[PDB]
């Protein structure tokens, strides 16, 4: 019956902190921080200020443009008449090239669209990695956000710059709609083998599968212990306490081996990275490499083997 | 800002300069291709 | 042009700027693009003379 | 992949690749996960796993200094620590036994209510002055426009009766979130720290029941040495106390109920 | 053994139904009345199951009957024998197993609490791995009642027991649209984003650049406040963790456990309420 | 007409918010448009005219 | 408005930030829904009839 | 006006500006719901019938 | 409202913000609900039926 | 609220007015609008 | 707001000049492209 | 703000010079255009 | 003919900023140019030049 700290009861308000200030070089922050009691029955109820340099607008711009496109585009499908744009939604979307112009700027219509709106959230994405590096250390920060937004961002150039192109296909790179996207994962899951069988996405799962496993753990374990202070893990980091005490000690008498209020930190920032990584990776292998990686598998002794209930026959055989 | 009036233009030029060097180079570059395979 | 000039006393000058200047690199980018895609592809399509059709065939 | 070797193309070689310095990051982690608490204390029992090496497979990492902020010492890991006491004696000499906390545990200070000794220096905020402070000093703050405000709230112990009341909820000056609420009790007439974390809001009744400790032990909790703000020493001294309370303040709880 | 300072907590007692008896440690475990049993069936399981690489399909001799992990595989008894205790050899040793791993899980589970007690600390982690557990029943259990068939389960294939999805899932055709599998999806990747951001941004606070202090909160709260505008917070984290996994487990659970018993049409169909609304 | 009692419209909307409220709004609209009439019929980087300098110099 | 003369009152509760500014906007988007609601089926003056003759006629 | 007589003590208990900004959307909404609604299979007055056909006569 | 007598008692124990407002919401999906439900299928006066098609006489 | 009687007819009036400014403004749309294509 | 009377009307005037400099820069452009390519 | 008339003024002309210097590369990167391949 | 005012920039700008950061734009833009010349417009590499690389290498 102990307050377990779900939503901040009782709240408090001070002022609107702009954050440490920035050297010679990062622009005046900019916006008129704003509080919403709500969102803040969970977390940091002030709102803003936000950062927004060169690459920060420069990106955004990048961004709101493809937005701006495979959202335009999507709309002139159900010929501009919304309602339907409304109804037929979360299936709209706007494909690429055909098979045709592999790689050739395709015209204005046929998939041309796509590919222009593609770039600009290649760049965008990328130069938003920038707002990052840059806005990172210029805080005296390290980075490892900026790194682990490469494994993701590579991932992506794993579905597009690196293999859709480097396969000749204005067509092998994901489309862009939420059904039409979903259906490119079953796609690809099809033209290929299957990738259950492809290890470096059976792989990439089991990591989703970690930081869906842990960051949910020490998610819980700092809560479990915040009120000496875990939550604080800061300085926990540098001068440990009853927080890491009680803790670790947990696992300790449950997995056996434990670690440290740093530590885990660590495997978060690593299964996540190692996720991502393991994506793009099979999307990679699986195009111009294996083509069927169910073959691969049991080529490799992998592929199970049952008995035989049913069976069929073969036209292009007996016929 | 962080600078004041001589000190900064002394970047001004210093720099400007330089830059012209790969304009240049840029030039040489866009120039003997143009000789090479015709675009358009 | 006289009075517009004024300006500058409500609106930080580097603001403008540094909006102005990403806007006209996403559009330039863009234009090419949304020309070079449909208008005249001068880059691959008709001229010189086609090194690789009449060539590598 | 069990057997031994069949197949042989590109692809299957990388799998091994990632599935190689996974294995070696792996142990990465593992010095990384030894830094502080290590090496291990007793030989009550050896290291279960398949290599039973000397103190853990990974060769202890080596030490990191951490440059602390502004005004402050500089702290390592590893860094070789002092033994401490047990105040408690083992119910069995067998190893892996449990130790009971001789005398009174509610401040034995023993397991569920044992802490260590953090520095005995305020925590301060980005510039200087200490993050966590009573609502005093915290004087340009204000109670969330709608929450009902704690000051005032008569606290309640888990058995119920009263236990003094509060005063000041110590804000802090890092995120406008309440940390501590001082808590004037009855019977010292003192001022005791509550942990939120430890208190449960009541916002029907003005209440805030704390089932953690009995409305008494709100005299034995660890006295602040300044009102003003309160050290990380401290900060873990007086929450380790009610933390004990989950295993103490009734012999019910601690003991099994079937 | 302990750790550097474990030495000082392993209080008496504490346990829940039971097991002052056992309260006591191996290794760096605490038994107590839960890691006690958990143990039993882990081996009455990881070597029951032994005997099942050993059986395999047909028989111990089978030529299809091997032992590669990749292929190896317990297979769940026939729909035909329903809710019913199956021949172990054609699906009931399945069954026991699974039986077992119930428990295991279970124990582990419970045992976890009486250390969460012990440590007197906060019981956030079981009760999140409690979801976890379930997700195992309401997707091997609460299902396959639905289904009036235990067999109706799925595999303890290494890799086999992927198929076991592909197929049930098939069997919807683009599963993909199934409304929680989209959200349940959605968590397992918003979590698998904050976790590759708090988990980074700490390690690059703590061990910030060359010749710099161990930052303070006072970047943090601002770090992302800078970037995307706002940040949830410090506390915050490792609250929308637990909730986004918390809620992506027991989505998914949700997702599967509809999927037949409580609907039999292509999933894709399913998202037709919305067309046939009386607007569009 | 509207301007002489219009100059009191700012002394209640700051020059700010429509200073960057307009400028977001004329180059978003003026882009949805040669954009959405691209689209359309009349089109003119590919649709007709001057002669076909491409499938006359191509081929 | 013979009636509409006794609001004057209104601007008190309705502050005119939050009514002058919202409503602005309410316009500046269905400005666009409507053109688009209409340019969708009704009649496309874009693509509905001459002149579209060029697009065709003088293309190619 | 049967209730509507004493009906006047409704002020009180109701905020003021709560029920003012709410009807204020909800009839915003309403409204171009029911003409999205009925212009989608009713009567589609847009591209349904007369007066010329725009389209069919002039494109082609 | 014979219940009244009795029934004036409720109110202390259910706030009337708290009910008044709630049910207000009720009452307004309830109903659009229901126009859904009914409209959409037992009879969809709408685009059903009579009295008779106006733009597809009036399109051809 | 934070207004008092006397400024809360003149926002009210100036408002008022340019409101009427677009109704004529655009009933005059939709004349032009009929002129050219006639609806229904 | 933020500001007097002064203030205000001075920046309406010149303000207003701006804005028909776009209306007549822009339907100046319309008109061109009207003689060239006929919508409707 | 933050600047004062005097500060201010001058910035107007210095990038007013390099502004239209963009109008002027732009409208020579066009004019020479056209002449290349007449568009509409 | 504009050369002249512009130089007070810089007190205005950082260096630094504007310098490192064209430094990559410059490197970006030109790697993203063979890009597009590359995949569209000619392959100077298996374009013209005996593209019998490998039928008369392979051979
Ligand atoms: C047929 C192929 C279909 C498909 C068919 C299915 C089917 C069929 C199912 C899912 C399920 C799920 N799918 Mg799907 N799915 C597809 C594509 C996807 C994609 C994708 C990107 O393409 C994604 C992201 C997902 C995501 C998801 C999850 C939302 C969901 C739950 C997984 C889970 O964690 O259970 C959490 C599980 C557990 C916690 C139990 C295991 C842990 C136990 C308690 C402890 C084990 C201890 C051990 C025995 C002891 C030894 C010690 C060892 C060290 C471990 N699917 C395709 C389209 N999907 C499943 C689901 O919804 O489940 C509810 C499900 O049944
Ligand atoms: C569709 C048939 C015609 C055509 C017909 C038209 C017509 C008709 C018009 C245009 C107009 C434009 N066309 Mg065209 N156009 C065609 C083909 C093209 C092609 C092409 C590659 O083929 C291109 C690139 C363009 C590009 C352009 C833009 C340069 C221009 C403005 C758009 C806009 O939204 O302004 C929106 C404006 C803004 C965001 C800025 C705000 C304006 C105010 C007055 C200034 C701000 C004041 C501020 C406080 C001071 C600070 C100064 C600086 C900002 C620092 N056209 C074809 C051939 N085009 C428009 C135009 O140029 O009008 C003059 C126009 O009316
Ligand atoms: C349907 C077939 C016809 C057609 C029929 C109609 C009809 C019928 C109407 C329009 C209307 C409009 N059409 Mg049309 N139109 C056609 C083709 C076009 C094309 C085209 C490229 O082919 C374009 C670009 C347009 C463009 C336009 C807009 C000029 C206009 C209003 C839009 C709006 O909602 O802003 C909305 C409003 C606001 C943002 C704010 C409210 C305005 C207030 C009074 C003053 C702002 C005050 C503020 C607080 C002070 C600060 C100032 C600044 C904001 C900082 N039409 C075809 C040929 N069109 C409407 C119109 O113009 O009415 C006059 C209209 O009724
Ligand atoms: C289905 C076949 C019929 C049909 C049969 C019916 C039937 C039968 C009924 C309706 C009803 C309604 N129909 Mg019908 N209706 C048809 C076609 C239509 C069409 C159409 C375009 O074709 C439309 C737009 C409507 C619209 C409507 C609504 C006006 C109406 C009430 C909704 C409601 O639940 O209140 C929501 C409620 C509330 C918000 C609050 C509760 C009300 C209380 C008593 C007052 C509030 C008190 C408050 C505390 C004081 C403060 C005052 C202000 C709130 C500040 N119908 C077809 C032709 N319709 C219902 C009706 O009108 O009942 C009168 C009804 O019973
Ligand atoms: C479409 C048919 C023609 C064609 C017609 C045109 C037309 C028409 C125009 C261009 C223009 C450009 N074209 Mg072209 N172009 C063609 C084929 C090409 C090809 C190609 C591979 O085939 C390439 C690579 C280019 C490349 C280019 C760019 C060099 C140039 C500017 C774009 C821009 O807006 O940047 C965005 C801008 C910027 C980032 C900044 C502006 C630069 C100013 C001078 C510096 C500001 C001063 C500041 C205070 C000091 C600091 C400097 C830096 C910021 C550090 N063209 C074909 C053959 N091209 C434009 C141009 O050349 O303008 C001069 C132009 O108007
Ligand atoms: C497309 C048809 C032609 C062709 C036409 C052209 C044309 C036309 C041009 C090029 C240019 C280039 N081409 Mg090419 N090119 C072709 C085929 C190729 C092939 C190939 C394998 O076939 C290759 C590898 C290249 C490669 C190159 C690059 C060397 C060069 C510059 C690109 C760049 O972005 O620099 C990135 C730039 C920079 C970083 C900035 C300038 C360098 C500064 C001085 C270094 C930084 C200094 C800093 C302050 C100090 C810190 C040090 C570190 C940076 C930290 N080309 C074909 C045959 N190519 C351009 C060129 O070479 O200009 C000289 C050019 O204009
Ligand atoms: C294992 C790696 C995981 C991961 C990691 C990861 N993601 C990351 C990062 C990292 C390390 C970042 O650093 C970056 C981030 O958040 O930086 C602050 C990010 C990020 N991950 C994101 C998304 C994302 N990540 C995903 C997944 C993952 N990311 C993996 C699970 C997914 C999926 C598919 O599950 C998504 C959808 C972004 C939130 C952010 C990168 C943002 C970015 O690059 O933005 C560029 C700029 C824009 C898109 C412009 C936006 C335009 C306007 C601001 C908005 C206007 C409205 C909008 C257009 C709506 C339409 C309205 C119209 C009517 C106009
Ligand atoms: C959203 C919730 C996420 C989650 C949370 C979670 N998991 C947890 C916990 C929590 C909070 C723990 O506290 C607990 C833990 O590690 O405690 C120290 C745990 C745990 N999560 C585990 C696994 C696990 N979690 C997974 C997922 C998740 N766990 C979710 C992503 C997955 C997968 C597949 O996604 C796995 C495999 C365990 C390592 C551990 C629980 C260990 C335990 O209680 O083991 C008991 C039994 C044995 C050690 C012996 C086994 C003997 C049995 C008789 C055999 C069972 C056979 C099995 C059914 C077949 C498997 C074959 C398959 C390949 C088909
Ligand atoms: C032929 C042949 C060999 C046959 C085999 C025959 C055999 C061996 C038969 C025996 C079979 C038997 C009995 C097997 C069981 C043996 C046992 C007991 C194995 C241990 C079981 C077990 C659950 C092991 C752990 C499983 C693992 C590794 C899961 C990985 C998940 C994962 C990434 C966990 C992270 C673990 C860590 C680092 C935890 C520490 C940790 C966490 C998680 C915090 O949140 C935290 C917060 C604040 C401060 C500190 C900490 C902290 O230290
Ligand atoms: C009309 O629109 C209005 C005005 C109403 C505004 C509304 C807009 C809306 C609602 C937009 C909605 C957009 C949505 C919902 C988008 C959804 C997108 C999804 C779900 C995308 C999913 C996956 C996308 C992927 C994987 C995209 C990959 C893209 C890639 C890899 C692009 C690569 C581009 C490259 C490499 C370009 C290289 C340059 C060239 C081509 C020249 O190199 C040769
Ligand atoms: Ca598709
Ligand atoms: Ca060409
Ligand atoms: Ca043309
Ligand atoms: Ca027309
Ligand atoms: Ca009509
Ligand atoms: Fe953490």
């Amino acid at each position: 019956p102990e307050y377990q700290n779900i939503f901040t009861a009782v709240q408090v308000r001070a002022p609107a902190y702009p954050g440490v200030p920035l050297p010679k070089g990062n622009l005046p922050r900019i916006g008129r921080p704003i509080f919403s009691y709500w969102l803040g029955k969970i977390g940091d109820a002030q709102i803003g200020p936000i950062y927004l340099g060169l690459t920060g607008t420069l990106s955004i711009f990048f961004g709101l443009v493809a937005i701006s496109i495979i959202g335009f585009n999507m709309l002139a499908s159900v010929h501009w008449d919304v309602f339907q744009f409304l109804k037929h939604f979360f299936w709209l979307g706007l494909e690429p090239p055909p098979p045709q112009y592999g790689l050739r700027i395709p015209p204005l219509s046929e998939g041309g669209w796509w590919l222009m709106a593609g770039l600009f959230l290649t760049l965008s994405i990328l130069l938003w990695w920038v707002r990052t590096y840059k806005r990172a250390e210029a805080l005296g920060m390290s980075q490892h956000l900026s790194w682990a937004f490469a494994a993701a961002i590579f991932f992506y150039l794993v579905l597009g710059f690196i293999r859709p192109v480097m396969m000749g296909s204005w067509a092998k790179a994901v489309p862009f709609g939420i059904f039409p996207h979903l259906d490119w994962t079953a796609a690809f899951s099809i033209r290929y083998g299957n990738l259950y069988y492809n290890p470096f996405h059976m792989l990439s799962i089991a990591f989703l599968y970690g930081s869906a496993l842990l960051f949910a753990m020490h998610g819980a374990t700092i809560l479990s212990v915040s009120r000496f202070g875990g939550d604080r893990e800061i300085d926990q980091i540098t001068h440990r306490g009853t927080a890491a005490e009680r803790a670790a000690l947990f696992w300790r008498w449950t997995m056996g081996f434990n670690v440290t209020m740093e530590s885990i930190h660590r495997w978060a920032w690593w299964c996540a990275v190692l996720t991502v990584i393991t994506a793009g990776i099979g999307i990679l292998l699986s195009g111009t490499v294996v083509d069927n990686w169910y073959l691969w598998a049991v080529k490799h002794g992998m592929a199970p083997a049952y008995p035989e209930v049913v069976t069929a026959v073969n036209p292009y055989e007996t016929a | 800002t962080g600078l004041t009036d001589d000190e900064a233009k002394e970047f001004h030029a210093i720099f400007m300069q330089s830059m012209y060097a790969w304009f240049g180079l840029v030039v040489i570059a866009h120039l003997l291709a143009w000789l090479y395979r015709p675009w358009l | 042009n006289a009075n517009l000039y004024k300006i500058w006393l409500i609106l930080d000058p580097r603001r403008v700027l540094v909006s102005i200047v990403a806007f006209q690199i996403v559009l330039g980018l863009l234009i090419h693009m949304i020309v070079l895609s449909t208008d005249l592809n001068w880059l691959d399509d008709n001229i010189p003379v086609s090194y690789q059709a009449l060539g590598k065939k | 992949s069990a057997g031994i070797t069949h197949y042989i193309d590109a692809a299957q070689i990388t799998i091994w690749a990632f599935w190689l310095f996974f294995f070696g990051l792996i142990i990465y982690l593992r010095r990384e996960d030894k830094r502080e608490g290590y090496p291990l204390d007793s030989d009550r029992t050896e290291r279960s796993g398949g290599r039973v090496k000397v103190v853990g497979f990974p060769d202890l990492p080596d030490p990191k200094t951490f440059v602390l902020p502004h005004n402050g010492g500089t702290v390592v890991a590893p860094r070789v620590e002092a033994p401490v006491a047990v105040n408690a004696t083992p119910f069995s000499p067998a190893p892996g036994s449990p130790l009971v906390p001789n005398g009174d545990p509610m401040l034995s200070g023993f397991g569920p209510a044992a802490s260590p000794d953090r520095p005995k220096h305020c925590d301060l905020t980005f510039e200087g002055l200490p993050k966590i402070v009573p609502m005093r000093v915290a004087k340009e703050f204000s109670i969330a426009e709608g929450d009902p405000d704690p000051r005032g709230m008569t606290v309640v112990g888990l058995d119920g009766e009263v236990a003094g009341t509060v005063s000041d909820v110590w804000v802090d000056r890092s995120e406008p979130q309440i940390r501590y609420l001082e808590v004037e009790v009855a019977a010292n007439k003192k001022k005791v720290l509550l942990p939120i974390g430890f208190s449960r809001f009541d916002k029907k009744a003005r209440k805030v029941k704390v089932d953690a400790i009995k409305a008494a032990h709100f005299a034995n909790v660890p006295t602040l040495s300044n009102p003003d703000q309160v050290t990380l020493y401290e900060e873990d001294k007086v929450c380790a106390y009610y933390a004990g309370g989950k295993l103490y303040a009734t012999a019910e709880r601690a003991g099994p109920l079937l | 053994a302990m750790l550097s300072f474990e030495k000082k907590y392993r209080v008496r007692g504490g346990t829940l139904i039971g097991g002052d008896l056992f309260d006591f440690w191996v290794g760096p475990f605490y038994v107590g009345f839960f890691g006690v049993v958990g143990f039993c069936f882990t081996l009455l399981g990881v070597l029951l199951i032994v005997w099942g690489a050993t059986i395999g399909p047909t028989g111990p001799t089978s030529d299809l009957q091997t032992y590669n992990l990749w292929r190896i595989s317990i297979a769940p008894p026939d729909l035909s024998y329903g809710l019913r205790m199956a021949p172990l050899t054609e699906g009931g040793l399945w069954q026991i197993i699974t039986i077992c791993a119930a428990g295991a899980f279970i124990s582990w589970a419970l045992r976890e609490v009486e250390i969460c007690r012990k440590l007197g600390i906060g019981f956030h982690v079981p009760f999140a791995f409690s979801f976890a557990i379930g997700a195992y029943l309401v997707l091997v259990f609460v299902r396959p009642l639905l289904m009036g068939a235990w067999g109706h389960g799925f595999p303890y294939g290494i890799l086999s027991h992927l198929d076991w999805v592909s197929n049930v899932g098939y069997q919807f055709l683009h599963f993909h649209y199934n409304p929680a599998h989209m959200l349940a999806i959605s968590f397992f990747f918003t979590n698998c984003l904050a976790l590759s951001m708090h988990g980074s941004l700490i390690l690059s606070v703590t061990n910030p650049q060359k010749g710099e202090p161990v930052k303070t909160s006072e970047h943090e709260n601002t770090f992302f406040r800078d970037i995307v505008g706002y940040s949830i917070g410090a506390l915050a984290i490792h609250r929308l963790g637990l909730f986004l996994a918390l809620s992506a487990a027991f989505w998914s659970a949700v997702c599967i456990l509809i999927s037949g018993p409580f609907w039999t049409r292509g999933w894709p169909e399913w998202w037709n309420w919305w067309l046939e609304l009386p607007l569009w």
